[PDB]
């Protein structure tokens, strides 16, 4: 679509790294996961 | 699609040898008689052959 | 901006249009056509099926669609859970014609071309390595196979052994099965209710029953552990809880925003979060520790999901879970159950703010209850809750068998015995 | 009759001496090969089988007996759907184009 | 700056730099074989045919 | 409605200010949901290379406690009502907002005054964050894309203070103190330079007598902004032990006000993003995301117009293995010369159809809109409606595409950044040459 | 042909006429140079001297 996406999908590429506290907050999950395709979207996973 | 530089096959090979070709960042102006002497060599054939038009 | 307009029609599938007059507007097809529904010999062939919109139709090839839909600044997306599908199209007011002849092409007439189906195997492995790049989405698959049997146990992704055997003929004896009227919800925000029904008329109309009756989840209860030496260890704790949309799941939403259900404050404390503070306590390395709350039609899953250093997983999960059971030895205030009840329906009505939220939940709704209810309705009823209800509810995950999946090195993480 | 001259063009053409169906020879530019490409893999396969063989036949400058002709009422136009279909996709990206 | 203008009008399409480099390789050749003939028979004045032509 | 009379039928943002110059600004709706927060013309280009790195110390320690509210009594207030605290920082701007119920607006609003106006700035958490803040550069390192962008500015505005990075160096890190976060809060938290942006369930009158009652002590009715010079450059950080390779390439782009934006939003749409996890793969109208489907020449490409007051990075960053590189700067660079010379109606009427779907499904939900109006009241002064960027899109054709195209990337330097195995990156006179064509 | 004409084609040959008639502008002025052709030399005002 329109919109780029809040990220662009990467695989074979390390994601990002959590040292602190802070940035593991919110990172736990807490609802069934849902899984989202795109016609020109990058694809998405939630949690 | 493709770069026609890179895809054709006489494109090439003139690409790998005078356009996308590694070469060392430091060779001196002594790595430049290579190149003249290729183009002596052009030269003597370009004269000769004029030459060869009359001799 | 007018109301929303509700209704099913004698094939049993349900319409449900809101004209808000926004310049865009959004249709879905919802369809109850998830993972459930494989059996050990389809696994994968709905996540194929996720990924094969826009690939050719009866009406419309696979150029013209994506070229057509990209034409006018459109959006095609399907999302999937366990238990729906969702395929949405999104664009301007006046192009809406054009996107709903190309969704209802994609749902209604698929056509499967065993070159492009083959072409199309590639993507499971990419779809899945990049859903994998996070760590939890694994997790919750191996939670869902260790806790359930058959149904539910089945993944959002493809077995890697199914990739590149999913067949043309598993596609269309799915979507011949799940995509049928009395499975289905055409939901449409920014469009009139005339319209939806004329867009509902034209197609949909391949069985107008129930197609096929997908199994009844059966509780497991076992433990699947994935060593593989990441940094952290994310552990996810279970028991069955309730289905959706009943009293006692609403106590276990209440018990989730009790226990702390995500972080509110940027990089905060979590400071009303019982479980984090329970968690904090003792533990002083970086850690997460939030309620999990996993509901369905015929069953859920209710827990505490843990991300921790190696060395101090057995500390985090056994401080949370000791948490959770002090709440279910009826030590649980008023005011923490006031205030997860304001996080809770202040969550709900935040989640409905976007087109995208609200067109979920409208959908959801229609395929589970077959009802639309109002913001207020849902509140009242979190009202209702009582605190001998959250207390159950904790009662009911403590006493309750456990399922177990962690990843990670996990040489110090506990069983689910232990 | 228009048949009996396309049945006489066949007989004089002569790739069923060979073996061969019609849509074996044809000449093989981006359309066929997508369409050959898109075939199911026995037709595949039989078509590969055919042309080896009709090629080991020219090879020796020999035919096959004429029991074994492709009759011409037996040809398969198997491939005809597989490039009709490629065809129709070419021209509808050039109609875009334009 | 006149190297600004010279730039915006006649060298930043390709097609209008190569007009320009052809103009003036017109004008080039013109002006230098005139200026450097003038020098060659300034320096050998007077000791030239056309110098000389005059008297025969 | 015909999305002309659904345009016209957007709800207006009513704005206000008060006598020490704090602008209120609110779009109104029906949702029983609102967001609410303070916008702050302040960022690292405020920032010098001694002082860098404060504003994000100063966003690490707003909801840290107030004098009025210390430490977690904040947090707990915000969590006891089932809000959500949030805050960001730019180079230029920063940010702190709450998504609330639309009957807390009162109590949210007075959350905010007090965490711009009082925040404690107390040294044991400074020195806890700045614990917090080195290991959250260890983590940022992780992410290519934000390297590569740090890089793109550091190379593009060398010199300057857009060069310099949001959380400044670490060094800074370990040396900021508590006089110098205060001193910045004093010289950039003024009453002038913030907005009070609220969308949602929220009447304007009421948010303006908030604001009055919160936020009139603030400073009444001075170091601020210089022009950044863009440069040509290239920073290549070759790490073969990098499994995929980022590369950012950007010209000089216009600034927040300039109308040049509209139409080059348009071209980049025209050009327009993809990734390896896309549906429509080879069929797609942009040729580059066409070529890279098909080609499997890169896991991901996406176009940005990157603004600031007076300059932008214009450009596009792409993601992909060693052996691609090359391939995917001739592409885009061709795409960007096609567009120069011969931009086409029909693929401009597409990406206006794009820009235009851009814009009004970024604007859905609470946030989004009181981002788009504190940004705006930020960048123009004025919140721009979506009737008036329809206006000028509807004025974009194929001549005025080529013509700002040819204005902003033809023949012009780009600054460059590449990380990871990049060896196949191609060489800075290559790539400026690339920036022209000779058929034209 | 089939696969060309249409809009875009007119319009792409309308956007490359001016660099087409620029560089036949170059191509004859540079064969008028190249082979001092004076049938249009003789009228270019200082490079007239040169016959
Ligand atoms: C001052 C004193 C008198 C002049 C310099 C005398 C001398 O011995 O200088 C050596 C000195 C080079 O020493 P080097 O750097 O060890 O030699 C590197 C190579 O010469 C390669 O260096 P390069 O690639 O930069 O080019 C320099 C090279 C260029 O050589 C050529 O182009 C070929 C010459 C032969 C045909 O010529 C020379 O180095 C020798 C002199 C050639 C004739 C003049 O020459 C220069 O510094 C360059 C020329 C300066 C001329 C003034
Ligand atoms: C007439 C003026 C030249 C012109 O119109 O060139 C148009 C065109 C290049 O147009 P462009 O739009 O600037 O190139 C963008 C392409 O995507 C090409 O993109 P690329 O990345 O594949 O190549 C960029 C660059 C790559 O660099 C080269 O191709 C190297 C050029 C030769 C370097 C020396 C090699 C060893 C001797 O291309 C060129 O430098 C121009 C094309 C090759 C011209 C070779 C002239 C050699 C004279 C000896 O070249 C030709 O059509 C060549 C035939 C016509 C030449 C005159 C007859
Ligand atoms: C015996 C063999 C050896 C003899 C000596 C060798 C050394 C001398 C010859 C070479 C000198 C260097 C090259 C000079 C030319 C050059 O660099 O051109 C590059 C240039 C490119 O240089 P550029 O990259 O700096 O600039 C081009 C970019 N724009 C357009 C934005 C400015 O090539 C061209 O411009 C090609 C098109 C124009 C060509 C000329 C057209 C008119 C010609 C006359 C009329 C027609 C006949
Ligand atoms: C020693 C040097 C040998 C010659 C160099 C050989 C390689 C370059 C020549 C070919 C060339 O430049 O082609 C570029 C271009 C074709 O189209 P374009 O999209 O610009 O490029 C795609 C393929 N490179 O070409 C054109 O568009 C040509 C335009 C007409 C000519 C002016
Ligand atoms: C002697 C001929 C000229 C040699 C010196 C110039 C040179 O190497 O290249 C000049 C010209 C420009 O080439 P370049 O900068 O690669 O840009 C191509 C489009 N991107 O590249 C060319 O090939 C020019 C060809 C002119 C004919
Ligand atoms: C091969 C290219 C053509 C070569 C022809 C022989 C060269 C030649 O004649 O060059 C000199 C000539 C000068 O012009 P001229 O023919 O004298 O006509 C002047 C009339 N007032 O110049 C010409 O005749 C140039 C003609 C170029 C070819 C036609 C275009
Ligand atoms: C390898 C390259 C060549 C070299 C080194 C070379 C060398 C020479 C030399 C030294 C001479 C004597 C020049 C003098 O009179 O003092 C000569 C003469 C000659 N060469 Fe070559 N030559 C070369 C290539 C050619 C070619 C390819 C031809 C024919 C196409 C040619 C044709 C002639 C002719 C006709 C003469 C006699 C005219 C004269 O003496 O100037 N040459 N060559």
């Amino acid at each position: 679509a329109a919109l780029p996406a809040t990220s662009e999908s990467p695989v074979l590429d390390a994601k990002r790294s959590f040292l602190c506290r802070e940035s593991l907050s919110g990172q736990a999950a807490g609802r069934p996961l849902v899984a989202s395709v795109g016609l020109n979207v990058p694809a998405s996973v939630r949690y | 699609m493709t770069n026609i530089r890179k895809s054709h096959p006489l494109m090439k090979i003139i690409n790998n040898a005078f356009i996308d070709l590694p070469a060392p960042s430091n060779i001196s102006s002594w790595w430049n008689f290579g190149s003249l002497l290729g183009i002596c060599l052009i030269l003597q054939i370009l004269t000769g052959l004029f030459l060869a038009m009359h001799y | 901006p007018q109301d929303l307009e509700f209704t099913r029609l004698p094939n049993g599938l349900v319409i449900a249009s809101l004209e808000n007059y926004a310049p865009a507007s959004r249709i879905g097809l919802f369809i109850k056509a998830g993972s459930r529904y494989e059996d050990s010999n389809n696994l994968g062939t709905s996540h194929l099926l996720r990924l094969a919109s826009s690939l050719t139709t009866k009406g419309a090839s696979s150029f013209k669609i994506t070229r057509g839909i990209e034409a006018v600044g459109g959006k095609l997306s399907v999302t999937s859970t366990r238990e729906s599908m969702a395929y949405t199209v999104e664009c301007l007011r006046d192009d809406i014609e054009i996107l709903m002849e190309f969704l209802l092409n994609v749902t209604a007439a698929p056509e499967f071309r065993r070159w492009e189906v083959a072409a199309l195997q590639s993507q499971l492995r990419i779809d899945k390595a990049v859903a994998f790049q996070n760590p939890q989405a694994q997790v919750l698959e191996n939670l869902h196979a260790a806790a359930y049997r058959n149904a539910l146990a089945n993944s959002l992704y493809c077995p890697d052994y199914r990739i590149g055997k999913v067949t043309p003929d598993q596609l269309h004896y799915y979507v011949q099965n799940h995509f049928t009227s009395a499975r289905m919800a055409l939901i449409g925000l920014g469009v009139s209710h005339p319209v939806l029904k004329q867009v509902a008329e034209r197609f949909l109309n391949m069985r107008g029953g129930l197609g096929l009756s997908g199994a009844k989840a059966k509780y497991r209860g076992g433990e699947i552990r994935d060593q593989n030496g990441d940094s952290l260890v994310h552990a996810a704790l279970v028991a069955e809880s309730a289905a959706t949309g009943s009293a006692e799941a609403n106590a276990f939403s209440v018990l989730q925003h009790v226990l702390g259900a995500g972080p509110h404050v940027k990089r905060g404390s979590n400071a009303t979060s019982s479980l984090y503070q329970a968690v904090a306590k003792g533990v002083h390395q970086p850690f997460d520790v939030s309620a999990f709350n996993a509901s369905y039609s015929d069953s859920g899953l209710f827990g505490i999901y843990t991300i921790s250093q190696a060395a101090s997983a057995g500390d985090v999960i056994k401080s949370a879970y000791d948490q959770v059971k002090t709440i279910a030895q009826g030590n649980l205030s008023n005011t923490d159950v006031q205030a997860a009840k304001n996080k809770l329906k202040a969550g709900y009505l935040m989640s409905v703010e976007s087109s995208e939220g609200f067109l979920d939940e409208v959908g959801s709704q229609a395929l589970v209850a077959g009802s639309y209810v109002q913001p207020s309705t849902v509140l009242q009823q979190i009202d209702s809750v009582a605190d001998a209800d959250v207390i159950n509810a904790a009662k009911k995950f403590v006493s309750g068998r456990k399922s177990m999946a962690a990843s990670g090195n996990l040489g110090h993480t506990p069983f689910v015995d232990e | 009759w228009l048949e009996g001259i396309r049945k006489w063009y066949y007989n004089a053409a002569g790739f069923n001496k060979l073996g061969l169906m019609r849509d074996d020879t044809i000449y093989e530019d981006d359309d066929v090969k997508e369409a050959i490409r898109r075939l199911p893999e026995n037709l595949y396969n039989d078509r590969v089988f055919r042309i080896k063989r009709a090629l080991d036949l020219t090879m020796r400058q020999q035919i096959l007996p004429k029991e074994q002709w492709t009759k011409y009422e037996e040809d398969k136009f198997y491939l005809e759907p597989y490039l009709k279909e490629v065809i129709r996709e070419r021209k509808e990206r050039e109609e875009w184009a334009k | 700056t006149l190297t600004a203008r010279l730039y915006s009008l006649l060298f930043r399409r390709t097609s209008t730099f190569a007009l320009t480099i052809a103009v003036g390789a017109l004008f080039f050749e013109r002006a230098f074989d005139q200026g450097a003939d003038a020098i060659y028979e300034h320096i050998n004045q007077g000791k030239l045919w056309k110098h000389i032509k005059h008297k025969y | 409605a015909t999305y002309a009379q659904a345009l016209q039928s957007v709800p207006e943002t009513q704005v206000s200010q008060l006598d020490n110059g704090l602008r209120v600004a609110s779009e109104q709706s029906s949702q029983p949901t609102c967001t609410v927060g303070v916008w702050i013309d302040a960022g690292s280009r405020y920032e010098n290379e001694k002082n860098n790195g404060a504003g994000y110390f100063v966003e690490h320690l707003a909801f840290k406690g107030t004098k009025n509210r210390p430490g977690s009594a904040l947090e707990k207030e915000v969590e006891s009502m089932g809000a959500h605290l949030n805050a960001y920082s730019t180079r230029e701007h920063t940010a702190y907002y709450i998504k609330a119920l639309s009957k807390d607006l009162p109590k949210a609003v007075e959350l905010l005054a007090d965490i711009v106006q009082n925040c404690s700035l107390e040294d044991s958490q400074i020195e806890k964050e700045r614990d917090v803040i080195l290991q959250e550069l260890q983590e940022n390192d992780s992410s290519m894309r934000d390297v590569v962008f740090d890089y793109l500015h550091a190379t593009a505005f060398q010199g300057t203070p857009l060069a310099q990075s949001v959380e400044g160096p670490s060094e800074n890190v370990r040396k900021l103190s508590r006089a110098d976060l205060t001193e910045y809060v004093s010289q950039h938290y003024k009453a002038p330079r913030m907005v009070l942006a609220a969308a949602g369930g929220v009447e304007h009158r009421q948010l303006l007598d908030l604001a009055q009652k919160h936020f009139s002590s603030l400073s009444g009715t001075v170091p601020a902004f210089t022009p950044c010079r863009f440069t040509g450059s290239e920073i290549r950080h070759r790490d073969d032990a990098l499994p995929l390779a980022h590369v950012a390439i950007a010209v000089e782009g216009p600034g927040w006000a300039n109308p040049d934006n509209v139409p080059l939003q348009v071209a980049n749409a025209i050009i327009g993003h993809y990734d390896s996890t896309y549906g429509g793969g080879t069929h797609m109208s942009s040729t580059l995301a066409s070529v890279a489907a098909t080609r499997k020449l890169c896991q991901s490409f996406q176009t940005f117009n990157i603004c600031y007051a007076e300059t932008g990075l214009l450009g596009a960053h792409f993601v992909c293995d060693n052996m691609s590189i090359d391939d995917m700067m001739f592409f885009l660079q061709g795409q960007w010369m096609r567009l120069c010379t011969s931009a086409t109606e029909s693929e401009v009427v597409r990406g206006k159809n794009i820009l235009r779907n851009a814009l009004v499904s970024h604007l859905d939900g609470t946030t989004p809109v009181c981002e788009d109006i504190g940004r705006s009241l930020l960048t123009y002064g004025r919140r721009i409606p979506l009737a008036e960027w329809e206006s000028r899109i509807a004025e974009v054709d194929a001549s005025v595409v080529r013509e700002v195209c040819s204005k902003y990337f033809y023949d012009q330097c780009p600054a460059v950044a590449g990380l990871g195995p990049i060896e196949q990156l191609p060489d800075y006179n290559r790539i400026r040459s690339g920036m022209f064509w000779l058929r034209f | 042909l089939s696969r060309f004409l249409g809009p875009r084609y007119r319009e792409l040959a309308r956007n490359w006429i001016p660099t087409a008639s620029m560089w036949g502008a170059v191509g004859a002025v540079g064969l008028v140079w190249a082979t001092d052709w004076r049938l249009i030399l003789d009228w270019v005002p200082y490079i007239n001297g040169k016959f």
